[PDB]
RNA sequence: CGCGGGGUGGAGCAGCCUGGUAGCUCGUCGGGCUCAUAACCCGAAGAUCGUCGGUUCAAAUCCGGCCCCCGCAACCA
RNA sequence: CCAGGGCUACACACGUGCUACAAUGGCGCAUACAAAGAGAAGCGACCUCGCGAGAGCAAGCGGACCUCAUAAAGUGCGUCGUAGUCCGGAUUGGAGUCUGCAACUCGACUCCAUGAAGUCGGAAUCGCUAGUAAUCGUGGAUCAGAAUGCCACGGUGAAUAC
RNA sequence: UCCUCCUAAAGAGUAACGGAGGAGCACGAAGGUUGGCUAAUCCUGGUCGGACAUCAGGAGGUUAGUGCAAUGGCAUAAGCC
């Protein structure tokens, strides 16, 4: 229980143990587990120190946590750069995917504000 | 133990020949490596201080000192004489040992690691890093601690200017940006 | 987005790069094709995209290339 | 040093997977199993990869192919 | 001119002469109830304390000037 | 008459919805049961590819026959053990799919990663008297494409009315 | 009533309803003595940490400190442990 970046889980599934890495949902974890050859049932309690070895090898060859969050960051950041629509929703803090703009997107907008 | 037995051997023999140096002396050897931890928070619980005293005893070798407020002031709210951060001055054996433990194994285990600073230095060659959590270091167990609390690293040379300074650190195979 | 079948330019856009790239850097291309995407040939070039009042002019650099041309030309104003 | 305050500074194993087995002295305990080192960490490959990310102009032409 | 006292959200008052985090009542603002307005009920913001300076680790609170306001004196020939 | 642009703007305020805030449950394989529709430049099997939207070749049917069409709740075996969680599924980045001359303003869906508020809601206040409320599917109309709306359909199935 | 400076004219003293400030205590360690120590304020680097908390080095050197107003004095330190 020490994989990747962080990784640190107990008393917990191997599936969903690594769900908490960043750059790993549901989907992936199943496709870590089927490769490594471990049963998804069993936790990082009772499982081997060897058997971690196997997983660490593993999630490297998906792109995850610092190598992840910048690659988002980077790609934002490139929006903001060319002057597109897009670019301007963002540093505006607006919804982008042609959300409406009028009653509600409060995730995107932040909380609600006086006049 | 060994980096001093490596620094003495193998590291000035590389470093006289890069400037010159006609004495043997004239090489910067690393004086002492000072482990700082402004733990601050401590005006409101005094037991958080005692906790970070024993994660910089955990962290170093030896004991850490209280250091006092020098001077009150009202942005903080502290007053004279008040305990508000830990510090370590090791030096020599522990030093040379601590040295080792940081740069071989703990360097690694930052979060989101990439490549230290190079413009780091105070303009006469002593470095200083910036951990911001415990948990880099293997001497705290994980379901010890409960707060995200980190110390900073301030190596001291014997050089005059970080250009100087920074080839002392190089040698050790240090990780540079 | 759309599209697998040929990245989509308006024929008379095409031709107007094309008319333009072969001849040489001129002047802003008036172009109301919005809907249009970004080719490699039109680098350098600062075609000038309608706005919905006016034509706005966009210098495309090595990244405006997959991204659509009413991107760079905020239809609506505010504040 | 002042007997009795510090804590038990005592020697011990450090052996990452990797493969580096490695001696050192700290406030452990008995054993050690580490997950990198300052070999085998990617920063020697990890900026090579990291820089070379950007490029547009190839993507698009990826797609099109003509 | 002399000796008291003041100057605090938009209004009137506490907290000010015992230095550390500014209340009360109305009013303004948002939502209710009503056919609608008031009343009523529920949330919300709003004052760096006359001003300019000192001392102080820190000043609405201590001390000094200046600027207004209010009271009392301004007498015997 | 025509090109684009706009009706999709956004310090805010309300209406009507939907999805939530979980363990009477969520995830997983696996099992049984509907009704009412609709189809002709249509609806489009089974095949073979697809991680999936879908893609080619084409079977039959102007239909009690052929197709969209496996209904989901519901069971039965697990596993999670009350966490902002395997709850929620918002939001953003990338990679796509069909329709369509054309998808950036301004579509729908898919995949991947991402994982916001929210732990049952102040004053108030709404509908409902039995196959009714509640909850889980499903269809149609307009419609190239674009429903959490509208209009229909049937599952399990209450409490209470002194 | 008591203390400090000027007025006070290079010893002391020296008035005015002349000019400015303080005191009516504090402390069993803030006394004794022994043995040590050196400051302000900046510069640069450094986790949270920012101008400023804590650390490192460099710069300045008594602008510091002296339980309390001002004066005279203190590194031999009367300063701080
Ligand atoms: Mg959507
Ligand atoms: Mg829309
Ligand atoms: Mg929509
Ligand atoms: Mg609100
Ligand atoms: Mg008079
Ligand atoms: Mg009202
Ligand atoms: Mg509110
Ligand atoms: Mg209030
Ligand atoms: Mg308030
Ligand atoms: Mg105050
Ligand atoms: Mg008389
Ligand atoms: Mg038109
Ligand atoms: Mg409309
Ligand atoms: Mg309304
Ligand atoms: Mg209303
Ligand atoms: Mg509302
Ligand atoms: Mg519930
Ligand atoms: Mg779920
Ligand atoms: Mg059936
Ligand atoms: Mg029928
Ligand atoms: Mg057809
Ligand atoms: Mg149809
Ligand atoms: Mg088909
Ligand atoms: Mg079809
Ligand atoms: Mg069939
Ligand atoms: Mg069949
Ligand atoms: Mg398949
Ligand atoms: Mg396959
Ligand atoms: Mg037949
Ligand atoms: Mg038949
Ligand atoms: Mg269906
Ligand atoms: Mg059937
Ligand atoms: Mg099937
Ligand atoms: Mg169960
Ligand atoms: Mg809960
Ligand atoms: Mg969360
Ligand atoms: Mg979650
Ligand atoms: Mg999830
Ligand atoms: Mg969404
Ligand atoms: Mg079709
Ligand atoms: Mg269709
Ligand atoms: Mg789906
Ligand atoms: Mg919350
Ligand atoms: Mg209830
Ligand atoms: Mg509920
Ligand atoms: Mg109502
Ligand atoms: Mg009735
Ligand atoms: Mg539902
Ligand atoms: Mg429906
Ligand atoms: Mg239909
Ligand atoms: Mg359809
Ligand atoms: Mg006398
Ligand atoms: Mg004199
Ligand atoms: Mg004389
Ligand atoms: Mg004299
Ligand atoms: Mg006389
Ligand atoms: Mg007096
Ligand atoms: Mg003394
Ligand atoms: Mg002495
Ligand atoms: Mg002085
Ligand atoms: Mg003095
Ligand atoms: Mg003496
Ligand atoms: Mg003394």
């Amino acid at each position: 229980a020490r994989i990747a970046g962080i990784n640190i889980p107990d008393h917990k599934h191997a599936v969903i143990a690594l769900t908490s890495i960043y750059g790993v949902g549901k989907t992936r974890s199943k496709a870590i587990l089927a490769a490594a050859g471990i049963a998804e049932d069993v936790k990082i309690s009772e499982l081997s120190e060897g058997q971690i070895d196997t997983l660490r090898d593993e999630v490297a060859k998906f792109v995850v946590e610092g190598d992840l969050r910048r690659e988002i960051s980077m790609s934002i950041k490139r929006l903001m750069d060319l002057g597109c629509y897009r670019g301007l929703r963002h540093r505006r803090g607006l919804p982008v995917r042609g959300q409406r703009t009028k009653t509600n997107a409060r995730t995107r907008k932040g909380p609600r504000k006086p006049i | 133990a060994k980096l001093h037995d490596y620094y003495k051997d193998e590291v000035v023999k590389k470093l006289m020949t890069e400037f010159n140096y006609n004495s043997v002396m004239q090489v910067p050897r690393v004086e002492k490596i000072t482990l700082n931890m402004g733990v601050g928070e401590a005006i409101a619980d005094k037991k958080l201080l005692d906790n970070a005293a024993a994660d910089l005893a955990a962290i170093s070798g030896q004991k850490p000192l209280i250091t006092k407020a020098r001077k009150s002031v009202a942005g903080f709210k502290i007053r004279q004489g008040y305990p508000i951060g830990c510090k370590v001055t090791l030096r020599g054996e522990r030093m040379w040992e601590f040295f080792e433990r940081l740069i071989t194994i703990a360097v690694p285990r930052i979060r989101d690691f990439r490549g230290l600073s190079a413009k780091s230095f105070d303009g006469r060659g002593n470095y200083s890093m910036g951990v911001r959590e415990q948990i880099i270091f293997p001497e705290i167990d994980y379901d010890k601690v409960d707060r995200v609390r980190g110390l900073d690293i301030t190596i001291t040379t014997t050089a005059k200017s970080d250009e100087e300074g920074r080839a002392l650190l190089a040698a050790f195979d240090f990780p540079f940006r | 987005r759309s599209l697998k079948k040929g990245p989509f330019i308006d024929l008379h856009l095409l031709k107007k790069v094309e008319k333009a790239v072969e001849s040489g850097d001129k002047k802003p291309l008036r172009t109301w094709s919005r809907r249009s995407t970004i080719f490699p040939n039109m680098i350098g070039l600062t075609i000038a995209v309608h706005n919905g009042r006016q034509h706005v002019p966009v210098f495309v650099t090595d990244e405006m290339v997959g991204h659509k041309l009413g991107e760079f030309a905020p239809t609506r104003t505010y504040r | 040093m002042k007997k009795d305050i510090h804590p038990k500074y005592e020697e011990i194993t450090a052996s990452c997977s990797c493969g580096n087995v490695m001696k050192i002295r700290s406030t452990v305990g008995h054993d050690l199993n580490l997950d990198v080192c300052s070999k085998c960490h990617p920063f020697f490959t990890g900026k090579q990869r990291d820089v070379a990310t950007g490029g547009r102009v190839d993507r698009f032409n990826k797609r099109f192919n003509i």
